[PDB]
């Protein structure tokens, strides 16, 4: 006298299944991104200004060596 | 002894291209939740060799309706120009030292398009013609912007000599000075190398094989080698231009290692981009380059002309 055994859902019910779109925001603000970009640009401009002025002085020294040697 | 140097530049480049192909397949596979070549050799290290040996022992086909002289000349021109673009690159010393190395790369990259043009036309088939005409449109789209971007960036260098770029970036990478130019330069290199999302000439889903559809065996292998050598070469040029490694004249190998690492990072970024985006439409590429990149590039060119005079930052050289 065996009872009916059959593939059925468990008692009560199966756990809820997610189906809605899940796309998080995941970012900074536009103002912050622009501000970081301009800050990086200004730091680069200042560094390049110093280095190019030093390069100009070094080139002047190199040219003076040639002027001394030319005669 | 200069011949030994030529060979020591040519052979390693071809080996790197052969393994670049293996790397692309493995990176794309792992990005697509699979493995990629891992049977032919340990970790697929012998797969490029099998591919090359297979392609150079298969039957090369000459189409009946094709023009033979251009059909055969075009892959030769492609591969020879791809190998020639490497000679002025300082790593940290160039094989050929040029006053105007940047102009030399510009001119040879301009000449490299004619390989695709002549290949597509001389195949005398409709898909090859459509691919060649897409190459025409692509060059028209990117060339002016790329030249003006290069000029704007090199206004900080003082010359067109590629080795001077090492001295210019002794303290800071030039990407911190001109990142808006670096973004457009990177996208223009993607367009110039016919890479996804800008790979219109091959047009695989759309045009089956594009310009080289009628190419088989060795000639097709030469086109493939030229394209991948161009990928590596353009990324090395970008690495020298925007991420300048520090050079010790008594230990140049440190510069060499740093430069190679940066070039690999940029090439892997190319492969990363290919696995992420859909293909552009070629008129949309033209409109992107002419309506967005061109006005910004013109404005930034004026800014980079005025800024050194504004702040007394003009570089040394004549
Ligand atoms: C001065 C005199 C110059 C003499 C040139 C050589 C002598 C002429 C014959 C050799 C070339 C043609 C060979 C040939 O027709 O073989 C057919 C032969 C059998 O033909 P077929 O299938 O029975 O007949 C098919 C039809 O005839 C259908 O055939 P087709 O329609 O294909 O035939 C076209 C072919 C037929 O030939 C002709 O019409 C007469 C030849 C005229 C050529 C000269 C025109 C002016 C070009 C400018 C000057 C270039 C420099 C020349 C001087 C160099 C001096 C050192 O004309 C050409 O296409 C020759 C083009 C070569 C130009 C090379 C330029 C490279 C440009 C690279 C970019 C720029 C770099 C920066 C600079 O096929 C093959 O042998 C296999 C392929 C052969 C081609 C290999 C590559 C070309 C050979 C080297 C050429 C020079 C390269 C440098
Ligand atoms: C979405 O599917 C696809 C892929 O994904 C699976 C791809 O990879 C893919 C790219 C094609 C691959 C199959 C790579 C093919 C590999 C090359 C054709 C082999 C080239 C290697 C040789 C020709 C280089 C030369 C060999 C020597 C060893 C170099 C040294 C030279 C001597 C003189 C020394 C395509 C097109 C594709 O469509
Ligand atoms: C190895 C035996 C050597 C035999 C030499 C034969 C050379 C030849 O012209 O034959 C054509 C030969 C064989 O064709 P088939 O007869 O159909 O098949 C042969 C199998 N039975 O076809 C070829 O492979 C042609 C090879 C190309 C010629 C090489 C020289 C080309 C010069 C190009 C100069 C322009 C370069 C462009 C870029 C440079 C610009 C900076
Ligand atoms: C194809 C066109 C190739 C262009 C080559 C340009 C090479 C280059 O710019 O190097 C310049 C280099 C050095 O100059 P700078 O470093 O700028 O200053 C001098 C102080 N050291 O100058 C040179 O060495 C010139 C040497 C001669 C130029 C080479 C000419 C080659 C012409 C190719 C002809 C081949 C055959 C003809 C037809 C080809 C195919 C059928």
């Amino acid at each position: 006298a065996s009872k009916v055994k059959q593939d059925m859902p468990p008692p009560g019910g199966y756990g809820p299944i997610d189906y809605k779109r899940n796309l998080p925001r995941r970012g900074l603000s536009g103002y912050s991104m622009f501000a970081v970009g301009i800050g990086t640009l200004l730091f680069g401009y200042w560094s390049m200004m110093k280095w190019n002025r030093e390069r100009r002085r070094l080139q002047i020294e190199d040219f003076e060596a040639r002027i001394a040697l030319m005669p | 002894m200069f011949m030994i140097n030529i060979l020591s530049l040519i052979i390693p480049i071809l080996l790197a291209v052969a393994f670049l192909t293996l790397v692309e397949r493995k990176v794309l596979g792992y990005m697509q939740l699979r493995k990629g070549p891992n049977v032919v050799g340990p970790y697929g290290l012998l797969q490029p060799i099998a591919d090359a040996l297979k392609l150079f022992t298969k039957e090369p086909l000459r189409p009946a309706t094709s023009s033979i002289s251009m059909f055969i000349i075009a892959p030769i021109l492609a591969l020879s120009l791809a190998l020639t673009m490497w000679v002025p690159l300082p790593m940290p010393y160039p094989l050929i030292n040029m006053n105007l190395g940047v102009l030399f790369m510009l001119a040879m990259s301009s000449l490299a398009v004619y390989s695709i043009l002549w290949s597509g036309w001389a195949s005398n088939s409709k898909y090859a013609l459509i691919g060649a005409l897409r190459a025409v449109a692509q060059t028209i789209s990117y060339e002016v912007t790329l030249a003006i971007i290069l000029l704007s960036v090199l206004l900080m260098n003082g010359s067109y000599t590629l080795s001077t770029l090492i001295t210019t970036q002794e303290h800071i990478w030039m990407i911190f000075t001109s990142w808006p130019l670096a973004m457009m330069w990177f996208i223009s290199t993607l367009a110039e190398t016919n890479r996804a999302p800008f790979d219109l000439t091959e047009g695989e889903s759309e045009l089956v094989s594009g310009f080289n559809v009628e190419y088989a065996a060795g000639p097709f292998a030469m086109f493939f080698m030229a394209e991948y050598a161009n990928i590596i070469m353009m990324n090395a040029f970008t690495a020298i231009l925007f991420l300048g490694a520090s050079h010790d004249p008594h230990t140049p190998e440190l510069y060499t290692i740093n430069f190679v690492l940066k070039t690999l990072a940029l090439t892997i970024t190319f492969l990363w981009i290919r696995a992420s985006y859909p293909r552009f439409r070629y008129d949309q590429l033209m409109h992107l380059l002419w309506k967005s990149f061109l006005p910004l590039t013109l404005a930034l060119c004026m800014w980079h002309i005025s800024l050194p005079i504004m702040t007394a930052s003009i570089p040394p050289q004549s």
